[PDB]
């Protein structure tokens, strides 16, 4: 793993407006299939950039298990933020709709 | 004469492809 | 019976003892283009079949996506 600042970054400008209209001037005389191989290549050159560096440089994160740390907590940042978060709006759905537990109750007794 | 245009750095170092892994058998999934 | 449909087959200590058996080769090379690769030494593949072998040094994760 390697350039969260800019990835951060990347995203306010995406969630930026003005860069809405940038790239609607920029997307003139632009094919769909251009636009996937870019992505598909940027991609390719940050995960290139890892497989290379990791052979002789290190960066300010790294521990005893590597970049399996970043990964993890790559992956735990997402549940947090994303995952929890949706269980809280479904848990105040159910609640509001059955009640609490409401999704787990028994069937009716015939 | 002298260099003044701006060289980038993907006309001199190409990177790997590693997206999608290799296939060493050249051959398709269903085949 | 007759014995025009009998079992096309002789047993493997028959075998063993006539000296005729084989073991080996779980799998097969069908056509003879095929098998010939590794004693060919010059043209394991023809031109056109390296052309189009080619094309598959990478699996395709855009076709695995759609
Ligand atoms: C709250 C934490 C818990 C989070 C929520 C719970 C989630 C748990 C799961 C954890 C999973 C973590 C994810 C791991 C994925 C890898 C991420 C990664 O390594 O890169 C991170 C990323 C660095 O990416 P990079 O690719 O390594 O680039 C490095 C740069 O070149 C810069 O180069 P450099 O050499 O100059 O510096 C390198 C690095 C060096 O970093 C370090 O070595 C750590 C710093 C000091 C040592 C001790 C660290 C722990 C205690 C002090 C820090 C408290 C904050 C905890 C930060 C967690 C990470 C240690 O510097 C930093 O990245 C700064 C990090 C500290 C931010 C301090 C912000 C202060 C505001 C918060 C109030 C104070 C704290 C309140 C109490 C919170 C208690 C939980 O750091 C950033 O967040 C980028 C900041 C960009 C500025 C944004 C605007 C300012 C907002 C500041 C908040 C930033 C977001 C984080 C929130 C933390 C504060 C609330
Ligand atoms: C919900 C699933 C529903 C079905 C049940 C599932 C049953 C299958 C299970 C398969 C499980 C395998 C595991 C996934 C494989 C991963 C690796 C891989 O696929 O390598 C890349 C590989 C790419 O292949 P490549 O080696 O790069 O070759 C690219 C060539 O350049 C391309 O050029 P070309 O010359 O090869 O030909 C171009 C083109 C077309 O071919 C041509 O050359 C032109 C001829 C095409 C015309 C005919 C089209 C074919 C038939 C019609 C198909 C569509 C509609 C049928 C409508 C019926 C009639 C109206 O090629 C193709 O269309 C490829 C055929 C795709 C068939 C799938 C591959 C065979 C796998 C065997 C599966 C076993 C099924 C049993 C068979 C049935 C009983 C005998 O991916 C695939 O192509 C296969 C797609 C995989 C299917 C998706 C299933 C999802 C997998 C889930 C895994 C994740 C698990 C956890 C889920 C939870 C996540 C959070």
């Amino acid at each position: 793993g390697f350039h969260f600042q800019q990835y951060i970054a990347m995203a306010g400008r995406a969630i930026n407006p003005v860069q809405w209209t940038r790239a609607w001037r920029r997307m003139e005389g632009k094919s769909a299939t251009e636009v996937y191989r870019d992505a598909l290549a940027w991609t390719n050159n940050q995960f290139a950039q890892i497989s290379r560096a990791s052979q002789y440089r290190a960066w300010w994160w790294q521990n005893p298990l590597g970049m399996g740390l970043v990964l993890y907590g790559t992956y735990k940042a997402w549940h947090m933020i994303y995952m929890v978060r949706k269980q809280k709006k479904t848990a105040q759905l159910v609640a509001a709709a059955y009640g609490q537990g409401g999704q787990w109750l028994n069937p009716v007794p015939r | 004469k002298t260099l003044e245009r701006n060289v980038p750095m993907k006309e001199i170092l190409q990177p790997l492809w590693v997206v999608e892994p290799p296939n060493f058998l050249r051959q398709p999934v269903w085949k | 019976p007759s014995g025009a449909y009998r079992l096309p087959a002789v047993d493997y200590k028959r075998q063993l003892s006539r000296g005729t058996l084989v073991e080996g080769a779980d799998f097969y090379l069908p056509t003879a283009q095929e098998q010939q690769r590794l004693a060919r030494h010059f043209e394991p593949y023809s031109e056109q079949e390296q052309e189009e072998r080619r094309k598959f040094r990478f699996q395709s994760i855009s076709v695995y996506l759609a």
